[PDB]
């Protein structure tokens, strides 16, 4: 009917159809703290409101005084609760209800209020048939937006529709191999489908990602990936990723090389591997490297790995102090 | 030396810290070198001005945006009309960290509004006559902690809080953050928080939390909004400080979690991100950097000899540096980065993550770092409830003196 921005705009205090119904004003009593000085229209929609809340009247009015309230401040959780008892209580159809949250979603995509109001319509009207689509064209404005992906998760988690992400995952890479969003993805839709213990499945991924380090060597989020994939199995598992990652230094050198390299020589002696010594200064050689020149951000950090090793595997560590 | 630059992001050798794109751009390199081009610029302000740099925290001009905004705001904020106490809360604790006393009248117009704020059934809803919501609740509980007078306790309703609490409660561990609301980590921690404080923790309340939790850590090393979701300093923060007051830290790994937060610090512009490849964000100076002292006590707990007795594991000079120099606001306020409007959101955790950096304490031993002028030095803050820690002690002590509902 009359929308917010519209020239002909009238405030609620002014619409005939109103008049019967006294507005209720904030009580934010005596002597306010954080009170906010609202506009005009703003105070007049939320006087209005509060009457109708009150007085718990469900109707048409009421439904449509919902959407200016919003619109007004999207984070108001009480109104959306309300929005969703007059849905139901009018028996409102629920796709008109989808057209109208797809828009506002589309104007103000960084709010938790109007996706959960989005998922709560999927949930009732058990079709995530528009889902994927819509949420594509949010990600092709802001291919980062967290609530977005955590949508995106819950219908393919929920219905089951697993069979075309990889495919977009990388379509997404190929746009931006650097979008972390992503290669989360990546992990949550093989992890759910495959998993990563088919030795050809993280072989697949493996190779990839390497190849994607060597395009683009100063890209963290494929070096977090890597270590993502093989940590849990332990990245001592894996011989040859070591001579691999060397061979890499020469002209793809980083600091995350650097310290996926500590990383491998201190699961390489957790599980007590051979040259015990020779690869514990080749680590603390790296630890200082990285605390002094390479990485001195998070001096801190490699300062205490580098004592952390010396800590537990030093040929002096397991012996008794009167030797 | 004279030759030296005791400022770390002033030094020649941090030009080497700038982003390297390897000559593939994309949406993401090309909106961090932004950042860092605008950050240089207020690094090298002082040399192309031929001055020297001086850092100063603005304590008198961020007082006075403080002292008004507690009292009145613009428009600006109507779309905070649902947090209102997070407003309150927001700016009694920078009040808090810059030791302005909190006036009595003040305190009890305080108690008086989050009054108002309360439902009968129990929890703080966003402003009055507005449903109750675990995140009000949260921010009511501290604000109403910062002024630590019995008027002040005496405001929580405890039985109905506790059945509030309840109500959100979700098979699986977790809870909602409101009736018919949405569920992440963010509750577990707003339910945790209020739920100690106040001592209604019952035998059950908790249970399977804390292994909802440990799910949404994922194979970043730090934790997601819900299981399978990227790891996001805010939610990391909420997980493992509502780990830590369950006394379940050693659910996550630690290890995984360590190598994630340190790796968020920004090696240019010395603040920290809210995850890999994204952009610097002043608050995060609380949510990311207030890990460390978590994990500090989680790791300390478990006998690790290795752990520093003077620093925490972050950058605690360049963090400072960033704060002061990048994130103030000359007319007063604190906010994001450079280019930013100030806000009191950003007021609150830009402080909250300043006095974490200038503060180093564990068990008996304390150091503190403060860059810039001596006046610049904050009142130290709990890293759990960011709220000063006698705030903290002070109130567990008076709830504890009631028994938990029910008994
Ligand atoms: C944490 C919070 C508290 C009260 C109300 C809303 C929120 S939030 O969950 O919506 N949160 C904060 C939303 N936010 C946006 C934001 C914060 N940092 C960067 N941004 C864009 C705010 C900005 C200013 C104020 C004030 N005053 C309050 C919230 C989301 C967010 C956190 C960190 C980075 C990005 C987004
Ligand atoms: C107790 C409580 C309520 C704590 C709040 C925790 C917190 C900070 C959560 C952040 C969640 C979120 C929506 C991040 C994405 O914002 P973004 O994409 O605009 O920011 P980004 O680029 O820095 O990830
Ligand atoms: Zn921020």
């Amino acid at each position: 009917f009359l929308s917010l921005d519209s020239p002909t705009y009238v405030l609620y205090r002014d619409r005939a159809e109103w008049a019967d119904i006294d507005p209720v004003p904030q009580n934010d009593g005596p002597s306010p703290v954080v009170q906010i000085i609202y506009s005009e229209k703003f105070r007049d929609v939320y006087d209005y409101f509060r009457a109708v809340l009150q007085r718990d009247e469900r109707s048409e009015r009421a439904f449509k005084l919902t959407r200016d309230a919003i619109e007004l401040n999207a984070a108001n959780y009480t109104v959306w609760h309300f929005r969703r008892v007059l849905l139901r209580s009018l028996q409102k159809d629920l796709q008109e209800e989808m057209n109208y949250i797809i828009a506002i979603i589309e104007e103000q995509p960084k709010n938790y209020q109007v996706w959960h109001h989005r998922r709560v319509l999927v949930e009732w009207l058990k079709d995530p048939s528009q889902e994927l689509e819509f949420i594509a064209d949010i990600l092709n404005q802001d291919a980062k937006n967290y609530h977005a992906w955590q949508h995106r998760q819950w219908v393919i988690q929920e219905f089951r529709l697993w069979d075309n992400e990889l495919q977009y995952v990388d379509q997404l890479l190929k746009e931006d191999v650097r979008n972390n969003s992503v290669w989360n993805q990546r992990h949550f839709v093989i992890s759910n489908t495959t998993g990563y213990s088919d030795r050809a499945v993280l072989e697949r991924e493996v190779q990839y990602t390497l190849e994607m380090i060597k395009l683009v060597p100063h890209n963290e989020s494929a070096w977090n990936y890597l270590k993502g994939i093989l940590q849990d199995r332990g990245l001592s598992r894996y011989p040859n990723l070591l001579n691999q990652l060397l061979d890499l230094q020469p002209s793809h050198s980083s600091p995350y090389l650097i310290a996926f390299l500590v990383d491998i020589y201190e699961d390489m002696l957790e599980n007590q591997c051979d040259n015990k010594e020779d690869i514990l200064n080749k680590a603390l050689e790296l630890c200082e490297i990285l605390a002094k020149e390479k990485d001195t951000i998070r001096k801190e950090y490699w300062r205490y790995i580098g004592r952390s090793l010396q800590s537990k595997h030093s040929r002096e560590s397991d012996i008794p102090a009167s030797v | 030396p004279v030759w030296s630059e005791p400022l770390y992001s002033l030094r020649p050798e941090h030009a080497r810290e700038r982003l390297q794109d390897d000559s593939v751009e994309t949406v993401t390199s090309i909106e961090q070198a932004k950042v860092e081009e605008k950050i240089q610029e207020v690094f090298s302000s002082y040399k192309f001005n031929h001055l020297v740099p001086r850092l100063v925290l603005q304590r008198e001009k961020h007082f006075h945006y403080l002292k008004r905004g507690l009292r009145q705001l613009t428009d600006a904020y109507e779309c905070l009309d649902a947090s209102r106490p997070w407003l309150c809360y927001w700016i009694l604790h920078s009040l808090e960290l810059l030791d302005e006393p909190i006036p009595q009248i003040v305190a009890t117009d305080v108690c008086q509004f989050l009054e108002l704020c309360q439902s009968p059934d129990g929890g703080f809803g966003g402003g009055p006559g507005q449903y109750p919501h675990l995140a009000p609740t949260y921010a009511a509980v501290n604000a109403l902690c910062i002024i630590g007078t019995e008027e002040a306790y005496n405001v929580i309703n405890r039985e109905k809080l506790l059945q509030y609490l309840y109500s959100l409660k979700q098979p699986d561990g977790s809870f909602l953050m409101h009736v018919g609301g949405e569920v992440d980590v963010r509750s577990a921690y707003c339910a945790a928080s209020v739920a100690s404080l106040t001592n209604i923790i019952t035998p059950d309340l908790f249970e399977g939390t804390a292994e909802w939790i440990a799910r949404c850590q994922n194979w970043e090393g730090g934790i997601g909004g819900v299981p399978g979701m990227e790891a996001h300093g805010g939610y990391t923060f909420c997980g493992l400080a509502a780990l830590v007051i369950l006394k379940k830290e050693r659910s996550l790994n630690l290890k995984s979690l360590l190598q994630w937060v340190t790796s968020r610090q920004m090696r240019f512009e010395g603040g920290f991100q809210g995850r890999c490849n994204k952009l610097v964000d002043g608050c995060y100076s609380f949510w990311q950097a207030g890990l460390l002292p978590l994990l500090h006590r989680a790791l300390h707990a478990q006998g690790d000899p290795a752990l520093s007795m003077s620093h925490w594991m972050f950058h605690q000079q360049a963090l400072q540096e960033y704060i002061l120099m990048c994130c103030q606001c000359p007319a007063g306020g604190l906010l994001d980065k450079p280019g930013k409007s100030r806000d009191f959101y950003h007021t609150c955790y830009c402080l909250s993550g300043l006095s974490i950096a200038q503060h180093f304490g564990s068990g008996a031993m304390l150091h503190d770092v403060v860059m810039g002028v001596p006046e610049n030095v904050l009142q130290p803050t709990h890293p759990v409830y960011n709220i000063g820690p006698d705030k903290v002690i002070q109130a567990t002590t008076h709830f504890l003196q009631k028994p938990v509902p029910g008994f």
